[PDB]
């Protein structure tokens, strides 16, 4: 550009200035990957030059902007914490202003310094909103292409996808993404690789996976890349490496661009022939061995990009650098980290953009606990609900820290947990709202019919005795019907906080013991009360989540009658990721076996060799599958756990290992083990919900009392058992007759003159009065006696 | 013009159908009935699409916007539901507005809605928030139907007080109070510009200095008479008689050349107002006809009825 | 580009020393912080020798003969 | 050459449009969408004519025969349906593709159909019965589009393997494998014979012994470039650059003087290949532009889009 020549001598100085600071601030004494060398300045100049190649004319403002963008792509990514990031941004702007006193700061230094070559054909700056819209449309296309799993597009996603696209566009582009599992590293990498035409190829690690298998995988990918040239996004995960041999093979492949001796003997000759054919197709005439080998190595360097995804484990960074320096030398390091409060707030709003959270009369409290950094200080109801959601997710981290400091193992919190929490919140909101609205509709139409009946009886009074009798008997219920209709508005008011608390409980506190679950729920309730969020207190979570109808089936299905077991059954019922049962005793195993017995649930284990076949059978038949011995986890389950389905015009299709099989919608899979103190592979930590079937003090106390009453006083134990079951049958009948009354009352579109209605209502009232007679008598004269015998043995 | 043979008679509702409307852009028809459900039909092939059971009590009126993406519905539960015709779920349910809300409408601006009920007032709500800002009072009784003008600067309300009021949106004044019906006015409708000039020779209306024939309005009532009114002058332009019972709906043909009416006489009547040449009557339904609608482009009309059957007819 | 280096005092001194030691076929070692410019100086010294061809080798912490 | 004033903006679809074509004889235009509806419009008057349901999932491509009496469509439900356009009926249906069919075309001989699918193969069907007769295999990935040449003795198929394969119908042999794109090839189009000589002038290609310059072909890809190949030699005669996003459709002007194309950059671009004279750009739609077509005789252009609208531009 023959107009920025005069800017050659300032620019350089500025870069050097900034570079020197990054050497004297981010030392390797803090983290092992904080090494800044002239290599960073080399890739800086290369990036600026590439951003200036196709472009024709550009003011000093554009040059400063490109320089700052490159410095952010070279000095703002490997950083781990946000304080260093803020320092880097402050000093980049400061040095730019110092070295260019006569500059338009706003034009050169905007906050979202973004660049892309998707919207335009030339690498140029792009506004955030247009990029968001474009990536939304492209992601909609991508869904139909692969991974129908939806994704939210917050500010961070856009930054990361731009960085990964930059790296994929380079000739030998190796990327190293460090972030918590489930944060989207793999799916973002696959998305951008699809955008760039790369054929993503990932190794299928399994229990038998050994060095020879990985060598064959390397042979496959290298044969595809070098000969039969095609770009490949070879994606590796820090768990997909088992042996150090894998690490050294990847080290030499990354650094050299070609692993020596991988193709030995016959493989060498076959590769030589294939390279010769590829050279003839391309046009190069090569015969010698080393010429073809160098051509193949160049092709592999040009058309093979390796993406290593690793977990930010302290003291594992230095070890991984020692065991393979290429990752820290020939790989650009992107620190995804964990989703910021901003990212969590954005995904919460985006998914709860359908919920009816608007409350015009929401009184803003004098004090509000601010968790989101950019929370509007006069927020509406939605901006307080999402704030409390991100507060709950931040509360899980504090709970994990408290458990770790004084206690045993803690399971890592991932963004997938937040996604499940939000999905549960939305689903529970729709379900509870629909049930309450339908109940109110039925109640209102029934009450209108009762008013019409009153009109009838009054206009006949102005054949009568039965009318007045049924009027009085029905008014005995009309009083509570009117109470419920009046409280309908109150129940609708508090449906937001209750669904929030229930979703947070059934999505997060699935691993903790009773004390920690109660403490978490109490903290959430205290915070919601601080934010003046309406929620019906004095209502147990287990009763709200599950009615008595399915509780009867569960108790009859060999499930202990206690709070924790009921909650665990609830979690087993409403689940997004397939469950994992952690029970010392085996009770949950036969509980699940009986519950899904009618569906022909099959028993299988990882250790069993036929495990694959049975699995395949289920995948093609839609029958429930329970898998034990989860400690020896088989990673072939990784797609089906993430629902890597593919719509084929009506059929969902799933790839297991290397073979692709159609999926049946009736397929449900369960995982379980008998070891409370056992460590699971990190890849399986975030792919499955956790339910802990621990022993409660009250649960054990009940078992002791029941057994001692069975042995010491068999007669009293028999009475206790026959009255408990009889009471449950009365409650079932009470719900049946009560609901049938309303159903029949809604169904009739005439009046009391109908012959069937009068007899139905009289028989129903008689039957419920008689049932109340038995209920009251058994709860008075026989339950008190049973209580006294159990009281002395308590 | 609609002729004898009904093309489809779609019968899925469990309660008397109240009002049927067309989607502005899609080949989709929407119906509201007393069973607290909003049904979606395909009037092109007579197919069922979807049903929306979100409302509590009987649904009275429904209305789309210009773009066809939002649908505001009203029911006797004292609520106004804002349905997103994209996600097919409630994005807002504005409360208040006491008693049975009789009508709801989206003004052409598409950012605010109007609602009329038993509580002797008409409230205007924002689509964005749902907070009541203006509340028109002055009607002495139940207000039945409300529909704004085509530019959104005026609204009209008919009521059981047998008076029809034309209100100005901007400054809350009663521009006109036309009170001439012999019975309760049930339906009102504005006139498209494409027929204003027609009105000029239809009634002999004289032009003012501005040259505009003046905004026109219609009102059908239980008096079996349909009055056409000049909003600018507040005069009774012309009254049309011939229905055997209460008129429930009245509207203009898209060509601005005929008037269509559906009444309690179980028949739909197509009349000519410029020359009184046409007085066609067709036996619409075996029972009461609750609402009628004409497709803006397609030659299709849709009639809702108490017999829980929605009948579609073709125009030739 | 990978195959370019601005001739500086350190570069020409170290390249001359490496040429002296390599022409004598004496094994040697370059000890410096990563990115100092050890590999580029080695290749600059090597390209002066026209009968001298290099083969890369990367040592991890789990390498064997 | 179409210009910025669009003549009509036809919006009836409920989903993004995929393909739009012209009936070879009648003054009627057809658009396929992702709502499984083949809506038939009229471009001369800008009026909807009648829809064509029958498919279960999104229709990906549609084509007419030489006489226009038959319309073959392929859908995402792995079904290829044939339509009696005189009667607007589905006279036959064909299955056999493992995954969705994303292309379809009728041989100019009018006795066969060809289709391409995600099952990495191309199938050929007979019109009289519907039975598969030939199966071209060799693509290593999803085949996006298949389009035969003028006389029907060759076909051309583009695929996600970033290659364009030219096949011989008579013996299923792969005549050419043109692979120079850096991304997924989205669309192809043959060169009409009238342009043959002009091609030789633009690229300077030399003629062979028989005097036939050799059939030419165009390939648009997601690499934002449109390449042009000579089949007889299998070499890239020229490349065209300027699109800001993935090219979706590319075709020749009937006069053999301009190349029309549409991409996801929301623009219709008219490019010149002989003199590189015109590079006209049209802000066609508010979202991605999925397909285009140029009438053989009448001076009109139609473009589909993801914003669920079709547009008709006039050529002047
Ligand atoms: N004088 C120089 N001229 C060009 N590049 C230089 C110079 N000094 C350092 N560099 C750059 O510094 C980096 C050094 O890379 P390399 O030689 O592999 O370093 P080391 O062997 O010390 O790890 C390269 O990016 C190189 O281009
Ligand atoms: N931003 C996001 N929005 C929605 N779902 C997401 C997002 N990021 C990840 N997911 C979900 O997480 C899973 C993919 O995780 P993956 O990227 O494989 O994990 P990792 O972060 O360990 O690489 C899928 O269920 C995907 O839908």
């Amino acid at each position: 550009i023959p107009s920025l020549r005069t800017y050659a001598e300032p620019l350089t100085a500025a870069m050097v200035e900034f570079y020197t600071m990054s050497q004297e601030r981010f030392t390797q004494d803090t983290q092992p990957h904080y090494i800044y060398s002239p290599r960073e300045m080399t890739r800086w100049v290369r990036g600026i030059f590439e951003a200036l190649r196709p472009l024709e004319t550009l003011p000093v403002e554009g040059l400063i902007r490109i320089w700052a963008h490159e410095a952010l792509r070279l000095f703002q990514d490997r950083l781990v914490e946000d304080e260093e990031r803020r320092w880097t941004d402050e000093n980049i702007d400061t040095v730019a202003l110092k070295h260019f006193p006569n500059i338009d700061r706003e034009k050169a230094m905007s906050r979202p310094i973004l660049y892309s070559n998707w919207l335009s054909k030339d690498y140029i700056p792009v506004d955030q909103e247009e990029l968001r819209d474009y990536v939304k449309a492209r992601l909609k296309v991508f869904y139909e292409e692969e991974l129908d799993v939806p994704l939210v597009l917050f500010n961070e996603v856009l930054d990361h996808v731009l960085r990964i696209d930059r790296i994929f566009r380079q000739p030998q582009g190796h990327l190293l993404l460090i972030g918590v599992s489930g944060a989207g590293k793999t799916t973002l990498s696959r998305f951008v690789a699809w955008m760039n035409g790369l054929s993503v190829y990932q190794i299928k690690v399994h229990r038998k996976y050994t060095g020879e298998d990985f060598d064959e995988d390397l042979r496959t990918v290298l044969r595809r890349s070098g000969c039969k040239n095609e770009k490949i996004a070879f994606i590796m995960d820090e768990s997909n490496v088992l042996d150090s041999g894998f690490l050294e093979r990847m080290n030499t492949l990354l650094a050299n661009g070609e692993v020596p001796g991988l193709f030995e003997g016959d493989e060498y000759a076959t590769l030589m022939t294939q390279c010769k054919e590829g050279a003839q197709k391309e046009g190069l005439m090569l015969d010698s061995h080393e010429e073809l080998y160098k051509w193949f190595t160049s092709q592999v360097i040009r058309n093979l990009h390796v993406v290593f995804t690793m977990n930010p484990s302290s003291e594992g960074l230095k070890d991984r650098a020692a065991t393979s320096p290429a990752l820290f030398n020939r790989c650009v390091l992107n620190w995804f980290g964990d989703w910021s409060t901003e990212a969590l707030y954005q995904v919460g709003k985006e998914f709860t953009s359908k919920m009816d959270l608007e409350k015009p009369n929401y009184i803003v409290p004098d004090y509000m606990p601010v968790v989101y950094d950019k929370l509007p200080q006069p927020p509406s109801h939605r901006e307080a609900i999402v704030n409390s959601c991100v507060f709950v997710h931040q509360t899980l981290h504090q709970a994990n820290a408290r458990l770790a400091k004084r206690g045993g193992r803690t399971m890592a919190i991932t963004p997938r947990h937040y996604l499940d929490f939000i999905n549960h919140y939305a689903n529970l909101f729709h379900e509870k709202r629909s049930e309450l609205e339908e109940q109110q509709m039925h109640l209102n139409v029934g009450l209108r019919k009762i008013k019409e009946t009153v009109d009838q009886v009054e206009e006949l009074r102005r054949k009568v005795n039965r009318s007045t009798a049924l009027l009085k008997s029905l008014s005995a219920e009309r009083e509570r019907w009117e109470k419920t209709s009046e409280t309908f508005k109150n129940q609708m008011s508090t449906i937001a906080g209750d669904c929030l608390l229930s979703a947070a409980f059934i999505a997060y506190a699935g691993y903790f013991d009773q004390q920690m679950r109660q403490n978490l729920f109490t903290t959430w309730s205290h915070h919601l009360q601080q934010a003046n969020i309406q929620f019906r207190t004095d209502i147990a979570r287990t009763e709200y989540l599950s009615n008595a109808d399915e509780r009867l089936r569960w108790q009859a299905s060999s499930l202990p009658a206690d709070d924790l077991c009921t909650e665990n059954a609830i979690m087993l019922k409403r689940f997004n990721r397939y469950p994992l049962i952690i029970d010392p005793s085996g009770q949950a195993t036969e509980f699940i076996m009986n519950e899904y017995k009618d569906r022909k649930i099959t028993r299988t284990s990882f250790l069993d060799d036929a495990f694959r076949k049975n699995l395949e059978s289920a995948l093609r038949f839609g029958n429930p599958l329970l898998v034990q011995d989860v400690e020896s986890y088989d990673p072939v389950l990784n797609p089906v756990l993430n629902r890597e389905v593919r719509r084929t015009g009506g059929r969902v299709l799933i790839t297991l290992g290397d073979q692709d099989i159609d999926l049946s919608p009736s397929f449900v899979i369960f995982l379980s083990t008998r070891d409370p103190t056992v460590e699971f592979p990190p890849d399986l930590c975030s792919r499955v919900t956790f339910v802990n079937f621990t022993v409660t003090r009250s649960s054990l106390q009940s078992q002791c009392l029941n057994e001692v009453l069975k042995a010491e006083r068999p007669d009293v134990d028999e009475k206790r058992s026959d009255l408990l079951k009889l009471q449950g049958e009365f409650q079932l009948r009470l719900r049946q007759l009560e609901k049938s009354l309303l159903q029949a009352l809604n169904e009739v579109k005439g009046r009391i003159l109908d012959d069937d209605t009068i007899i139905t209502t009289l028989e129903n009232l008689k039957r419920e009065a008689a049932e109340v007679t038995r209920k009251v008598e058994e709860t008075d004269i026989v339950m008190q006696e049973v209580e006294t015998v159990s009281q002395q043995y308590l | 013009i609609p002729r004898p043979p009904e093309k489809y008679a779609l019968s899925g509702h469990r309660s008397p159908v109240t009002r049927v409307i067309f989607h502005p852009v899609f080949s989709v028809m929407v119906s509201a009935s007393e069973d607290a459900t909003i049904k979606v039909w395909d009037y092109e092939t007579g197919d069922f699409e979807r049903t929306l059971k979100g409302h509590t009590d009987s649904v009275q009126d429904i209305s789309f916007d210009h773009s066809g993406k939002l649908l505001a519905s009203c029911s006797a539960d004292m609520t106004i539901k804002l349905w997103d015709f994209q996600g097919f779920e409630c994005i807002r349910t504005m409360h208040g507005h006491d008693h049975n809300v009789s009508s709801v409408a989206i003004m052409p601006n598409g950012d605010h809605i109007v609602s009329a009920s038993r509580d002797k007032t008409i409230k205007m709500w924002e689509v964005q928030t749902g907070y009541c800002v203006k509340t028109f009072t002055g009607h002495r009784e139940w207000v039945r139907m409300v529909r704004p003008n085509q530019d959104g600067t005026l609204i009209a309300s008919c009521s059981n007080d047998q008076t029809v009021r034309v209100w100005v949106v901007a400054t809350k004044e009663c521009k006109a109070e036309l009170r001439e019906h012999e019975h309760v006015v049930e339906c009102i409708s504005w006139a498209p510009e494409s027929s204003y000039s027609s009105i000029s020779e239809a009634t002999g209306s004289e032009t003012k200095k501005s040259g505009k024939p003046g905004p026109f309005l219609l009102s059908g009532s239980r008096d079996k008479t349909i009055k056409m009114w000049d909003v600018s002058t507040g005069m009774c332009l012309m009254t049309l008689v011939g229905h055997d019972n209460w008129v429930r709906g009245v509207l203009f043909h898209s060509g601005g050349k005929f008037i269509l009416s559906c009444a309690d006489d179980k028949t739909l009547r197509v009349w000519d107002y410029k020359n009184k040449r046409c007085m066609k009557t067709l036996n619409a339904h075996e029972h009461f006809v609750t609402s009628l609608d004409f497709h803006k482009t397609a030659p299709y009309v849709v009639t809702g009825s108490v017999d829980q059957t929605v009948k579609v007819w073709e125009c030739r | 580009a990978p195959d370019v280096v601005v001739p500086t005092l350190d570069t020409v001194r170290h390249e001359a020393l490496l040429y002296t030691w390599l022409a004598e076929h004496k094994p040697l070692v370059l000890c410096g912080p990563p990115g100092s410019g050890k590999t580029m100086t080695l290749f600059s010294a090597l390209r002066a020798l026209p009968d001298m061809e290099v083969v890369g080798l990367n040592f991890s912490s789990a390498t064997t003969p």
